[PDB]
């Protein structure tokens, strides 16, 4: 019985109630991993956001980080900040949807009518600073493209003044609600609980293994409370609604330490000369002219860095070969591995429940088929 | 992070250790002693949150042992009990005409082991099923497989074949200026 | 300084001369290059007279026999100069309030210029 | 050999090696700017600086390009001091530049740029430039050659160009003027007289000195590079043809040490104006007493229906001079199967070049003397540049890990030329007569007497004697001849000469001739030759002399353009490709096998000759194993023909004398007639040496008309006949009034 | 007979009709799939392709097209569908029009929802035929 | 809401626009950079020599042919970015879906700032004989796009 879910993926399940589920993906395979092997490290930035396309910024970042370290660039204090405010602002964006699809299958339509408003509100914020609804070409190797507009902070305040509580109302809905058929047998328990199905159920699993708390790699100093719990399909839902909570305390927290200054590493071999002086520039004209035609050349080597648990552990494994284009780029891509859990996840339970069983893993095809 | 230390510790006998300036250190293992050794790494068996990648060194500036190579990433999950964070890679160069490599599916890296056969060559021996998460004919990731691109089209019969239009340079390419590369033969900032 | 303003205002004139003298004597006048200070100007300001920074009076084959050029608005020790190719002769013109455009203490009048352009054209013209 | 430790890498390198080359050999780098392959390394442009020692550190940095290496030497190129140094030099080099990059035609293929971005800025906020003063302003974009070469007198001061001029062609037509921060590039020999002027374009590490033949067309990377061989003459140099969107933008020289060095004559470099433009794209066919387009299907039928009246009755095959090695073979085999034949090249010499054993350019340099009988400068242009090095007692350099050397101390700036190493004999005060002490001007078609004397069987002019006495003293000399190869009477003894000594350089009027001869595309016995009509039903891959179209019944011309003669005497026309867009092999005048690759040029995508021969072969009967390339190769590999870069040995002792008489001499030339377009307009259309006086109603520099068996053409002061491809015969008089 | 005022004014009256009986049957793939959902503020014809048409996906969209009522249309949402996107590769189709005839291409990536609206409007104004548009030519209402 | 204009934020990535200086010159000097930085290879450029008399751009070079294949474009600022003159900037228009493929490649005439609607908008509006009412509005025109006419009411 071959079926097409409701998220561009094929799943074959011989089972009369639930047996072996053979998922066939590759329907959105775009070859990213290879096409990037034919683009500027700068050009690649436009490619990174088209894989998770929800919490894109996670990729943007994770990729920059690899390269930044690779060629020893250093991010300005005020950038690091933007890069989390931005990153976590998107983390919310990703979850606002997971929570969205959780609302319909349930019934709460009045609330759903809000969720996809908070969303549009966040997205509006993006178009404010980056000029694009998404795939914002903002993160730059040295930091970010350009300083954020005067209208970003205030508006972020209007959305940061309501959500504080408007998360509990979403918790006060999936928790204390009578629709308890949420405690499905979907037990992502290869070894344990949900705290990992919250992060990266790769097989062996965990409870508080948040790659951005442990193996802390980028800006982090946040006293940021990770939400990992027990149970299994009821929590997968609850948990992520939980992450939204303090994920905002992060936005607030980091919105505090926002003092003006430089937004990207000035090191000329890594960044273009302020386009302000080409009317004099040594021949920084040369730099500019070169910087955009043939890019910079990171040292021969091989790096990788596990990025924020943006819907799961993530990281780019770039192989520089002293050229203007990466020699090889492998994206970890969480979903693609989280999807291995699914066969078991919904191994022994009623088919009718096998929908939320999957949506509970919050897989994104562009992320898996990449 | 003990575990990690104990790793190299003993493996400091016959195995080479490649370390990069950034916190990404990893160990190479010969062909043979991989199966058992990789298994041995089940010693306090890094929880095995293993992630993996398939590299093809053909068309690389500096020559390496064998054309294809594989990397794995064994890690001791920190939120468990004996999880401290011990993370490190491990690689194994694989023969061009003998693309084999015992699976490690012994929750795991089902997909990975597959992925590679999929895109690159690989072709692990033992394995539940060598499913294919790509499409059909040949192998793509391999550097000698055309990226297969169509010229972008414009009006009056003007077309741009990307291959020839790229300004960027592939580490192996000599550049547009005679035979030369300088502080653009790679570049890492000091400190 | 207001001195800068005048200099350029002068450069425009000096140019006007060169054009006058070229069309008049049947010799070719040519704009050699415009200010990068302007080509790459972008949404930035610019209230300066012309874009022309280096002009010349060339002969039949082209070889120039008189080069005039003023320094860009972003340079220091501003000055407008005259140079006779092939014959080691360089002239630096500064601006002075009242006395006007001088080449030191001696004024650079339309007449003088022409006389200079003339002598120069006379001797250095290949065609 | 010496042992030099560069940095952490040790290397064995010959004794006369340059620290520079040492470095690059070791696999390192240093700002290259004034130095250049094949030019005299000099100190200017203090860039290739380095620190040396023996260990003791030399007090001051050295010019890695003019500094010789020594046993046990240590050359560091990364010391904080060295970089701070390079860094500074660039700063200076850039200090007075103008800021034209986006605007500049040197695109990302600029040396100043790469080195700037390379070693450029040095740091231990960032300061891009500290010079806030008025930059140098001079003359910009004033075209030296109304033809090519447009320079921006706003260059760095390397010497590559003037240096080049005085060293390679030997025609100093550019030098510096005035001095100090004012020195610039001016001239006084306005049209840039010499051939070989183009090369300065390829060498100039910056924006002044640019190829105007292709100014403002596309940016350097945008171009689609297609490397192949120029087939306008026998030397088959090496090139790269930049094309973009089906049109041909410019030509560059491709380095090939063995044959063409890295130079390119101007005719070949700027003579591309034509393929670019006006060309035939659809086969035309004569219907209704006029020519009208058709389809290959049509043309074919109308083709067969013109040969179905007479089958296998002396069919004629005549290929163009630039016919590939395959196209030749095919044409051959087809004439074999077709028992009634007699084929030929667009310029096959009465005396087969396969007579004289192929001599190499490599050899030429190592020869001991050069007896020449035909202005190489027009015959095989590059031979001039080679002799340039010959007269300088220069021997082929040592190859390093990076091929040909950047700083070859072997070459000194302004070296003295030996006039006692060469003897020139040609119908006019030839250019290379300058480096010839033994040099005499004679009369058209009278080269025999000279060689005769040279054999020792007769008397001759003093010089011929000094030449004899010369040729006699020489151990391993080389004979160079090219025009009088069409007067077997002479060529016969030319051979005899060599034998008794000895290799030769045959400057054939037809390129790849040496190759077609190896294919047997010759008439042999009875029959008519390329300019000799008579046969019936023929295939012309080029426009023959009018007298050859007349009389024939059916004629198919496989032209690539539309010559009038075709639209008035031809029955079927078939659009062909230029050598620039053909795939296939070639046989150099030194018997070398040079390749030919296709360029994305826009032709009426109307097939090559491989298809046509094969096609027209259908109308006749059999279908020889030739159709496509990949399969036609086995055909060549069959006859055991060296493949790439290989040298093919194949003698031939047979000659078909057809001696001609007349008052006109088609003087061999560099440029070919079908090049008179665009900027080549005036460098192609047709002075006190041979006797045939002025008083014939021919004024000084007046535009007249002239008719010879090879057609009608206009000229001026025309000493004899300026010409195109494949001809150096004497012919019929006719200056129509 | 065909071009008579009778038959003409009829079909033209019909088309104006079928002009508003258009039933958007979205067939989204990647990122586009999400940005086209913001236009849903309240058999099948007029299928909208919004996303990267993988080659593995290719044959499928086809079968889903063939299985529609002849009077149908195709709108290509954003790059990927329209042109080979920014992905020239073995993985993706260069132009959805290579399988299912396209009537209106929409230049986004992802195009604001509104972009999509104006998009069908053009489809709308075409099915009518009241919209012949470039070289000055009369545009057919269907695709085939 | 196709009757009530869309209010998008300035900085929004829209139809490309080529700007001019007050003097009236095209800022753009035919340097194929923007084209080079394009990741989808959606720009083709042909340069020409400025006619000494009756010039086009400031420098000695101007863009004879400047085309962008709007379908291949991904609307990713990079080009506007790479430009060394500030010529190409990103307009606000977006109502530009069309019919024939090859008619989605905007030319120079289709992009200068003196222009108003989009290829498809001006088109129908040609026979319509009724002006182009653009479906958007911004708080103000970006500094960079100075000279671009639009519903600034914002
Ligand atoms: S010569 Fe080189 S550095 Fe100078 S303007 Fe041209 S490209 Fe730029
Ligand atoms: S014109 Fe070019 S080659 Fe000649 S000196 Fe100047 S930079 Fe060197
Ligand atoms: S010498 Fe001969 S082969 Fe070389 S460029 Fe000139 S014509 Fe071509
Ligand atoms: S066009 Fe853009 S938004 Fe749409 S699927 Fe392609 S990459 Fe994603
Ligand atoms: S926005 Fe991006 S895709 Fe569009 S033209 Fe510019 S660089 Fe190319
Ligand atoms: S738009 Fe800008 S980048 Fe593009 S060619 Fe014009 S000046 Fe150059
Ligand atoms: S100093 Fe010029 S290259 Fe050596």
């Amino acid at each position: 019985p071959s079926t097409h879910g409701v998220l561009r993926l094929m799943v074959t399940l011989s089972g009369e109630e639930v047996l072996e589920v053979v998922p066939h993906i590759g329907y959105l395979h775009t070859g990213f991993e290879k096409t990037m092997e034919h683009r500027t490290y700068l050009q690649n930035i436009t490619y990174t956001p088209r894989m998770d396309y929800l919490h894109s910024f996670a990729h943007d970042l994770a990729y920059a980080l690899a390269v930044e370290k690779l060629l020893g660039a250093v991010v300005p204090p005020r950038a690091e900040t933007i890069r989390v405010i931005l990153n976590e602002l998107s983390r919310l964006a990703s979850h606002l949807v997971f929570l969205g699809t959780g609302l319909l299958d349930l019934g709460a339509l009045t609330p759903f009518f809000y969720a996809f408003r908070e969303r549009e509100t966040i997205l509006d914020l993006f178009e404010w600073v980056t000029g694009q609804r998404f795939h914002h070409n903002y993160i730059r190797i040295g930091g970010v493209k350009e300083d954020l507009p005067e209208e970003f902070v205030p508006e972020l305040k209007k959305l940061l003044e309501v959500l504080p509580h408007r998360i509990d109302e979403y918790e006060a809905l999936f928790a204390e609600s009578p629709i308890f058929y949420e405690r499905a047998r979907g037990v992502g328990v290869i070894p344990p609980e949900v705290a990992i199905d919250l992060g990266l159920t790769g097989g062996s699993l965990r409870a508080s293994g948040v790659n951005y708390d442990v193996r802390k790699a980028y800006p982090y100093s946040g006293y940021d409370v990770p939400l990992g719990e027990r149970g299994d399909v009821f929590d997968r839902m609850l948990v992520r609604i939980r992450e939204m909570r303090e994920s905002v305390k992060i936005i607030k927290q980091a919105l505090e330490r926002l003092e003006p200054g430089p937004v990207r590493d000035p090191n000329p071999q890594i960044t273009p000369p302020p386009r302000h002086l080409l009317e004099t520039s040594m021949e920084a004209v040369i730099y500019h002219f070169k910087h955009y035609t043939e890019g910079f050349h990171p040292p021969k080597g091989e790096v990788y860095v596990p990025t924020e648990s943006a819907r799961g552990e993530l990281g780019y494994y770039i192989v520089s070969d002293g050229g203007s284009m990466p020699y090889r780029v492998k994206v970890r891509a969480p979903s693609f591995v989280n999807l291995q859990s699914l066969p078991y996840a919904c191994k022994g339970e009623q088919v009718p429940d096998m929908v939320a069983i999957i949506a509970s893993l919050d897989p994104v095809m562009g992320d898996v088929d990449r | 992070m003990r575990l990690e230390r104990v790793l190299e510790e003993a493996r400091a006998k016959g195995y080479p250790i490649e370390d990069n300036g950034l916190g990404n250190l990893w160990v190479v293992l010969p062909r043979e002693r991989f199966k058992e050794e990789m298994a041995h790494y089940k010693a306090m068996g890094f929880n095995f949150l293993a992630d993996i990648v398939g590299l093809d060194y053909l068309t690389y500036p500096d020559p390496r042992p064998e054309r294809f190579a594989v990397v794995y990433e064994l890690v001791s999950l920190p939120g468990w009990k004996d999880g401290d964070g011990s993370r490190f890679f491990v690689r194994v160069y694989v023969p061009e005409e003998d693309p084999r490599l015992p699976t490690v599916t012994d929750n795991f890296l089902e997909r990975e082991v597959y992925d590679l056969f999929g895109i690159v060559f690989e072709g692990h021996p033992d394995l539940r099923k060598i499913l294919t998460p790509e499409d059909l004919e040949g192998h793509p990731l391999r550097k000698d497989y055309p990226l297969g691109e169509t010229p972008t089209l414009f009006r009056e019969g003007r077309y741009i074949i990307p291959a020839e239009f790229r300004a960027a340079l592939t580490g192996k390419d000599p550049g547009l200026t005679f035979y030369k590369g300088g502080s653009r033969k790679g570049y890492r900032s000091l400190w | 300084a207001s001195s800068e303003r005048e200099l350029y205002e002068a450069w425009v004139e000096l140019l006007s001369w060169m054009r006058e003298y070229a069309q008049a004597k049947g010799v070719r006048f040519e704009k050699e290059a415009d200010f990068p200070d302007f080509i790459y100007r972008m949404e930035r300001p610019y209230d300066l007279p012309t874009t022309i920074m280096t002009a010349s009076l060339s002969d039949g084959l082209g070889e120039p026999f008189l080069l005039a050029d003023v320094s860009p608005r972003h340079a220091k020790l501003k000055r407008i100069g005259l140079r006779l190719p092939r014959a080691h002769i360089h002239l630096h013109a500064h601006y002075e309030p009242g006395k006007g455009l001088v080449t030191g203490k001696i004024p650079l009048t339309k007449e003088r210029f022409f006389a200079l352009a003339d002598r120069a054209r006379e001797a250095l013209a290949f065609a | 050999m010496v042992r030099v430790k560069v940095n952490d890498r040790i290397v064995e390198v010959p004794p006369g090696t340059s620290v520079m080359d040492a470095v690059f050999h070791a696999g390192y780098d240093v700002p290259l700017f004034c130095s250049e392959k094949h030019l005299s390394p000099i100190g200017a442009c203090r860039m290739c600086l380095v620190r040396i020692g023996l260990i003791q550190w030399q007090p001051k940095l050295a010019a890695s390009c003019v500094t010789a290496v020594a046993d046990g030497m240590v050359v560091d190129t990364l010391s904080d001091v060295v970089r701070e140094a390079q860094a500074g030099m660039v700063e200076f080099t850039l200090l007075n530049h103008p800021l034209d990059c986006p605007t500049c035609d040197k695109g990302g293929a600029c040396e100043l740029q790469d080195r700037t971005v390379e070693y450029g800025l040095y740091e231990k906020l960032p300061v891009y430039t500290r010079f806030e003063f008025t930059r140098r302003h001079v003359d910009k974009h004033h075209p030296l050659s109304p033809f090519v070469i447009l320079d921006r007198e706003r260059c760095i001061h390397c010497k590559r160009c003037v240096r080049y001029f005085e060293e390679v062609p030997g025609d100093e037509v550019l030098d510096f003027i005035e001095r100090g921060v004012h020195t610039f590039i001016g001239t006084m020999d306005f049209g840039l007289p010499s051939g070989f002027s183009g090369n300065i374009t390829d060498i100039c590490p910056v924006g002044a000195l640019l190829d105007l033949t292709a100014r403002f067309r596309a940016r350097n990377w945008e171009m689609e590079e297609t490397p192949t061989t120029c087939a306008l003459c026998p030397v088959g140099c090496g090139i790269t043809a930049d094309t973009r969107s089906g049109e041909l933008l410019r030509i560059r020289a491709r380095e090939v040490p063995e044959v063409n060095e890295i130079w390119i004559c101007d005719a070949g470099r700027f003579g591309h104006e034509w393929a670019d433009q006006n060309r035939l794209k659809t086969p035309l066919v004569r219907k209704e007493g006029r020519l009208v387009e058709a389809t290959w299907e049509e043309a074919f039928l109308a083709l067969k229906e013109g040969l179905k009246e007479a089958r296998g009755e002396e069919v004629g095959l005549y290929l163009a001079h630039d016919a590939t090695l395959e196209e030749g073979l095919l044409a051959s085999e087809l004439a074999k199967a077709l028992k009634t034949p007699h084929l030929d090249f667009q310029g096959r010499t009465a005396a087969p070049a396969s007579l004289f054993p192929p001599a190499s350019l490599e050899d030429l340099l190592q020869a001991d003397f050069a007896l020449v009988l035909g202005d190489p400068t027009e015959e095989a242009p590059i031979l001039h540049l080679r002799l340039s090095e010959f007269v300088r007692d220069l021997k082929p350099p040592h190859r390093y890990n990076h091929g040909t050397p950047f700083a070859d101390l072997q070459i000194k700036e302004r070296m003295p030329r030996r006039t006692d190493k060469m003897a020139l004999f040609a119908p006019y005060r030839a250019p290379l007569m300058k480096w010839a002490a033994i040099h005499e001007v004679h009369r058209p078609g009278e080269e025999r007497e000279i060689l005769l004397a040279l054999l020792g069987d007769k008397e001759g002019s003093e010089m011929v004697a000094k030449a004899k006495e010369a040729w006699e003293k020489a151990k391993n000399p080389v004979l160079i001849l090219g025009a009088g190869v069409l007067q077997d009477t002479v060529a016969a003894e030319r051979a005899r000469l060599l034998a008794e000594r000895a290799k030769v350089l045959a400057m054939t009027p037809a390129a790849n001739a040496r190759g077609l001869e190896a294919m047997g595309v010759l008439p042999g016995a009875k029959g008519a030759s390329w300019d000799e009509p008579g046969a019936l039903y023929a295939y012309y891959g080029f426009v023959p002399p009018e007298e050859a179209l007349k009389g024939k019944r059916f004629v198919v011309m496989h032209l690539s353009h539309l010559h009038p003669l075709a639209e008035r005497y031809a029955h079927v026309v078939l659009p062909a490709p230029t050598f620039y867009e053909k795939r296939g092999h070639l046989v150099n005048l030194e018997g070398r096998v040079l390749p030919l690759s296709p360029a994305p040029i826009e032709n009426g995508e109307a097939e090559g000759a491989l298809q046509v021969l094969a096609l027209l072969a259908e109308a006749l009967g059999v279908r020889p194993p030739f159709r496509l390339h990949l399969e036609a190769q086995k055909a060549l590999k069959a006859r055991k023909v060296p493949e790439a870069m290989g040298r093919l040995s194949f003698r031939l002792k047979e000659l078909r004398p057809k001696e001609r008489k007349g008052a006109f001499y088609l003087r061999p030339t560099m440029w070919k007639a079908h090049q008179a377009v665009g900027k080549a307009q005036e460098a192609a259309r047709a002075w006190a040496h041979p006797e045939t006086a002025r008083a014939e109603a021919l004024p000084e520099g007046a535009q007249v008309a002239v008719e010879t068996p090879f057609g009608r053409v206009e000229a001026r002061v025309v000493h004899r006949e300026d010409v195109p491809k494949g001809h150096l015969y004497l012919s019929a008089l006719g200056p129509a009034a | 007979e065909r071009e008579g005022i009778l038959f003409t004014t009829l079909e033209k009256l019909v088309a104006w009709g079928r002009s508003n009986s258009l039933w958007p049957a979205t067939f989204g793939l990647a990122c586009c799939a999400i940005e086209m959902m913001a236009s849903t503020d309240a058999q099948a014809d007029v299928m909208i392709v919004a996303g990267r048409l993988s080659k593995k996906m290719a044959p499928v969209m086809r079968r889903v097209w063939e299985q529609m009522p002849d009077p149908k249309w195709v709108i290509s949402m954003g790059a990927c569908a329209s042109s080979g996107g920014m992905f020239n590769n073995y993985a993706i189709v260069q132009n959805v029009d290579s399988v299912v005839p396209v009537d209106v291409y929409v230049p986004g990536c992802p195009p604001r929802p509104e972009a999509l609206i104006y998009a069908v409007m053009q489809l709308q104004k075409k099915v009518r035929g009241q919209a012949y548009n470039e070289r000055g030519e009369r545009l057919p209402p269907v695709a085939a | 809401y196709p009757d009530a204009p869309v209010a998008l934020k300035p900085r929004f990535h829209g139809r490309h626009v080529l700007t001019r200086h007050p003097n009236g010159l095209e800022k753009c000097i035919g340097c194929s950079l923007c084209a080079a930085a394009c990741p989808a290879y959606a720009i083709y450029v042909e340069p020409a020599e400025n006619d000494p008399e009756n010039p086009v751009s400031a420098g000695e070079r101007y863009a004879k042919v400047y085309e962008i294949n709007m379908l291949r474009c991904i609307f990713c600022g990079l080009c506007e970015e790479a430009c060394p003159t500030g010529a190409i900037v990103l307009g606000y228009d977006f109502e530009m879906a069309d019919y024939e493929y090859s008619d989605l490649v905007y030319g120079k005439e289709d992009m200068l700032v003196d222009v108003v609607g989009t290829k498809p908008q001006r088109r129908e509006a040609k026979r319509t004989g009724k002006p182009v009412k653009v479906g958007y509005v911004v708080p103000y025109v970006r500094p960079e796009l100075e000279g671009f006419k639009a519903p600034t009411e914002g």
